[PDB]
RNA sequence: GUGGGGGGACGAGCAGGGGGCUCCCAAGGGGGGUGAAGUCGUAACAAGGUAGCCGUAGGGGAACCUGCGGCUGGAUCACC
RNA sequence: GUAGUUGGCGGGUUAAAGGCCCGCCAAGCCGAAGACGGGUAGGGGCGGUGAGAGCCGCGAGCCCCGAGAUGGGCACUGAGACAAGGGCCCAGGCCCUACGGGGUGCAGCAGGCGCGAAUACUCCGCAAUGCGGGCAACCGCGACGGGGCUACCCCGAGUGCCGGGCGAAGAGCCCGGCUUUUGCCCGGUCUAAAAAGCCGGGAGAAUAAGCGGGGGGCAAGUCUGGUGUCAGCCGCCGCGGUAAUACCAGCUCCGCGAGUGGUCGGGGUGUUUACUGGGCUUAAAGCGCCCGUAGCCGGCCCGGCAAGUCGCUCCUGAAAUCCCCGGGCUCAACCCGGGGGCCGGGGGCGAUACUGCCGGGCUAGGGGGCGGGAGAGGCCGCCGGUACUCCGGGGGUAGGGGCGAAAUCCGUUAAUCCCCGGAGGACCACCAGUGGCGAAAGCGGGCGGCCAGAACGCGCCCGACGGUGAGGGGCGAAAGCCGGGGGAGCAAAGGGGAUUAGAUACCCCUGUAGUCCCGGCCGUAAACGAUGCGGGCUAGCUGUCGGUCGGGCUUAGGGCCCGGCCGGUGGCGAAGGGAAACCGUUAAGCCCGCCGCCUGGGGAGUACGGCCGCAAGGCUGAAACUUAAAGGAAUUGGCGGGGGGGCACCACAAGGGGUGAAGCUU
């Protein structure tokens, strides 16, 4: 059948190279209203 | 899907068939859905010169029926697949 | 073939048990009708369950998928029936142990049954040890 | 076996004027049948009504206007008050402005607006647009 | 106020059978079904190479075969 | 099913009626309008969901009624208990003890263990609301009130505003200014006291955003790196096998936001439960057919009633909840006040169209008749027709029979073929038909007898007597079974001869049950029009069958032709219907009734139970689990050991030269 084992669980997300990621704070929900009206209806 | 409005056969208004035995057959089926051509039929055909009118050589002729099944009426060629429209054509069966 | 059937204006009662009678032919209403969802589910109805894990197995993806979709076995405390539960998240087998307690979850798919690929499984596991398995593979909590 | 002369004669009513005929003879026929059609000629969808006396119970000739789009009995015969004429309105007519409930009531078969006008109820009848 | 013997209604509990409805356990089977394709044939689909199917009975490694009656959902909507 | 069970009579007991209990007497009582039996469950106000009908119970919390206090019983006191923090006994636990005894069961408010996916302080007060006691003042109250904890439900807000720059218009950073909700500190008020709230005061941008997702459904990336049908994603469809928009990460964007997600259950979804409002020719689905009980549905007119129905009114349907309106909390959520409903019960007064009841009268549906015809309708008896097999005799030799070819086989004791006779079993050729009869199964020679059921014609009789029909029945091919008779032909099983790789098949020879008759059982079928039964309406054209009427002719006949009606039986085809094939006055159209059946596939006509059967078996008939389709009609193609036509020295025919064998080149 297949070629995958039990043994081979985690393979792709180990491997994987770690790229370290920028610090993020989302917005509350008036400033992200306020962010979407500015890009979107506006220029 | 249902093929033909007779359902094959040209039966009538009953429940069941006195039904017939096949020539060279028996496979065959009820006194509708067979085959029953006729042939004129004569014994020693075109002797009639060197019979008939020599001696005095009276023959006689006899009308034959053949009754034939649906794979024997298609075998001696006496039906053939005709095409949806043609389906309903009114032919006789060349006598 | 013509005028449903008992139309009259004193046709209630006849009415409403005809009407009755056939929703029998119905799976839910019948299986509603009847508890068999609390007769035979391993869950018991509940919508999660505590169990310990026994061995590791792998159950092989169908036919057009080639995978080897990676679960437990699963003994349950509250009837001890024993069940495949599918370990999900890549390398989340690896965060399972034997003699480990789980909490066994239902995986999802078409009125409760196996899920796309996977033949067979009815459910995954989402708590190892009492941390959530998600919370492990993210790394916002570690396994006890 | 004929159960009800109202349906049968509202149905080849409606028959005649799908057909586009002039005129439907209706028999057998009882005075409830005289009212709709009453009720009917005096909302212009039936014309003139004339009266046969053959000897089996008399007929009905109804002259056809072209005016109906739809006829047909309300079966079951449902008992309806004042208060609940509205929904059956809704439910059997289209438009607000647009055909006619006949029912029977305590003071006679009429249509839905002269019974709201009177303010009673009785047994749903038939429909007409 | 009582203490004995007896009778009475109510009536636990413990002894037991009787039955049922449940639920498990069992050496061994018994008909099945799902995989992935491993063997044997080729039964169905084309007049599928013996037209097909239905009920029934017998027979056979097996698909199945044969007898009887039926159907066309036939490969015939068609004698003279 | 019931046997104190149902009722009566006389008593006892009770506060009081009652088989509540007792003595006698009778056989009664319940049930297919579903007894009894099993299962589930406290009932209601009410709640969730949907536009609504409706579906669901989250029918937990709040209010009303019920029951219980570890299981099961029984009593004291008292107006009231057979009494949760009172009593007695059995059971089954547990705690203390000085062994003699005693106490105890949190389903009270906290709290602990256990179970489970799953849970709060061993806190404060009798100040509010009430209650018991008291003349009262007052007292008590784990009721109640207050806070605590807890992502309980709803409401209102913050996590900054303004301008400039860099950034991209974004995020973010920096610069200049503004504000202090909020968070922190203080005072008053508030609070039973606290906490919180509100008023006021102080510093300060300062203290405060996450969850899910970006291949389609479905808003958001063919951007970058990694992996390479592995790892993983995936409610469904589907990605990943080197260039991944789907996996792992980065960047970036999207949705909602103090929330956002996962799994469950309900509703929507769903016209997949269909009253509104589905379907049953072929997709799942009309019982094989008919008789009929309950039920449901039922012709016309007249008179009476006023039961259903309709109108108004009254007594009601607790409160909260729900809808509308006004008002009060900063608006809000919420609270207060008024109206409505809360789908119902009953009383009074009215109406009579419709339904029902009662009475009288009809003939339109139904039944019963009379007449001349039609019919393979049935049962019974007698008879025939050829064919066939066999037997006996006569003729005449040597083959026959069979097949693609044979062979087995029959024959020299004379076959096949011919003739003369006899016996036996089946069938009823042509005529003969989408012809007839019958409910279906089914029925095909003639004559006779006994029955049955229709159509037609009728100024005949009754007067709605009708439809359908769960349950209950009766009839019901073939095969098969039981017992008896018969047995010509055919022929499962079986034997042999062939064919084949095999041939336990297909071909040939043979052959037994069986096929036929009698009595019974079986009770099934592609028992089919795959089309339930009854009635009405809706263009027509055409073949044929029966009756009848008008005209014409006459094989002068019971005959033929044309036209009309009624009733069958086929074809084409209006309107209409349908997914389409197609149906289309013989509807699958437009309607009025009643019955049966269907609710994706497989599992599976399976298992269990019951009933029926001599048996085979039959009827009835699941779930677990598994699955994303199975399926209908039609279109294009492809193919066919189906049909038809056309063509070709990369086909054949008529020819010529060759290659295939030897040596050598390749
Ligand atoms: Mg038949
Ligand atoms: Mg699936
Ligand atoms: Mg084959
Ligand atoms: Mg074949
Ligand atoms: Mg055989
Ligand atoms: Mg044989
Ligand atoms: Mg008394
Ligand atoms: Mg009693
Ligand atoms: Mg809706
Ligand atoms: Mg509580
Ligand atoms: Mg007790
Ligand atoms: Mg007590
Ligand atoms: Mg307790
Ligand atoms: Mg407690
Ligand atoms: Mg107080
Ligand atoms: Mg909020
Ligand atoms: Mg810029
Ligand atoms: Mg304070
Ligand atoms: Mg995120
Ligand atoms: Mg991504
Ligand atoms: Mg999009
Ligand atoms: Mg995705
Ligand atoms: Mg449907
Ligand atoms: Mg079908
Ligand atoms: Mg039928
Ligand atoms: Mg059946
Ligand atoms: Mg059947
Ligand atoms: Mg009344
Ligand atoms: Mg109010
Ligand atoms: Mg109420
Ligand atoms: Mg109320
Ligand atoms: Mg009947
Ligand atoms: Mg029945
Ligand atoms: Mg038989
Ligand atoms: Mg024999
Ligand atoms: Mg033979
Ligand atoms: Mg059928
Ligand atoms: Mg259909
Ligand atoms: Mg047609
Ligand atoms: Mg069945
Ligand atoms: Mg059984
Ligand atoms: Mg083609
Ligand atoms: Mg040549
Ligand atoms: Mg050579
Ligand atoms: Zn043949």
């Amino acid at each position: 059948p297949s070629h995958g084992s039990l043994t081979k669980a985690g393979k792709v997300r180990n491997q994987t190279p770690k790229i370290p990621a920028k610090p993020r704070k989302n917005l509350t929900p008036r400033r992200r209203n306020i962010r979407n009206y500015k890009r979107r209806v506006l220029y | 899907p249902k093929k033909r409005k007779n359902r094959g056969r040209k039966k009538g208004d009953k429940g069941r068939e006195p039904y017939v035995y096949c020539d060279n057959c028996g496979k065959v089926v009820p006194r509708s859905k067979a085959i029953r051509l006729t042939v004129p039929y004569s014994p020693v055909p075109p002797d009639l010169a060197r019979e008939l009118e020599k001696q005095g050589a009276i023959i006689s002729r006899y009308l034959v029926t053949k009754t034939y099944c649906i794979n024997c009426a298609v075998f001696f060629g006496i039906i053939k697949v005709r095409p949806r429209e043609e389906r309903k054509k009114r032919v006789p069966l060349q006598q | 073939p013509g005028k449903k059937s008992p139309y009259g204006l004193f046709a209630g009662g006849k009415l409403k048990k005809k009407r009755q009678k056939f929703r029998w032919n119905d799976v839910t209403y019948k299986r509603r009708m009847l508890g068999l969802a609390e007769k035979y589910d391993p869950l018991e109805g509940a919508p999660m369950a505590r169990g310990i894990v026994l061995e590791k197995v792998g159950v092989e993806a169908r036919k057009p998928n080639a995978a080897v979709r990676k679960c437990v076995r699963v003994q349950l405390v509250k009837n001890g029936k024993v069940v495949t539960a599918f370990v999900p998240y890549d390398g989340g087998l690896n965060y399972i142990n034997e003699h480990d307690e789980v909490i066994i979850e239902r995986i999802g798919g078409p009125e409760g049954k196996s899920l796309g690929d996977i033949p067979g499984v009815r459910f995954k596991v989402v708590k190892v040890n009492g941390v959530s398995l998600w919370a492990i593979w993210r790394g916002k909590k570690q396994k006890p | 076996v004929m159960l009800d002369l109202l349906s049968n004669a509202l149905t080849a009513i409606k028959n005649a004027e799908a057909m586009g005929k002039r005129q439907v003879v209706i028999w057998p026929v009882n005075k409830l049948i005289y009212y709709t059609l009453r009720v009917l000629q005096r909302y212009g969808y039936v014309g003139e009504i004339e009266y046969i006396d053959d000897g089996r119970g008399g007929k009905y000739v109804v002259q056809l206007l072209g005016k109906i789009n739809d006829i047909g009995a309300i079966r079951p015969r449902f008992p309806v008050k004042y208060r609940e004429i509205v929904e059956w309105e809704q439910k059997y007519l289209p438009a607000r402005q647009i055909g006619i409930l006949v029912i029977s009531t305590s003071q006679g078969v009429m249509s839905h607006l002269e019974a709201k006008e009177k303010k009673i109820g009785g047994v749903l009848l038939a429909y007409v647009y």
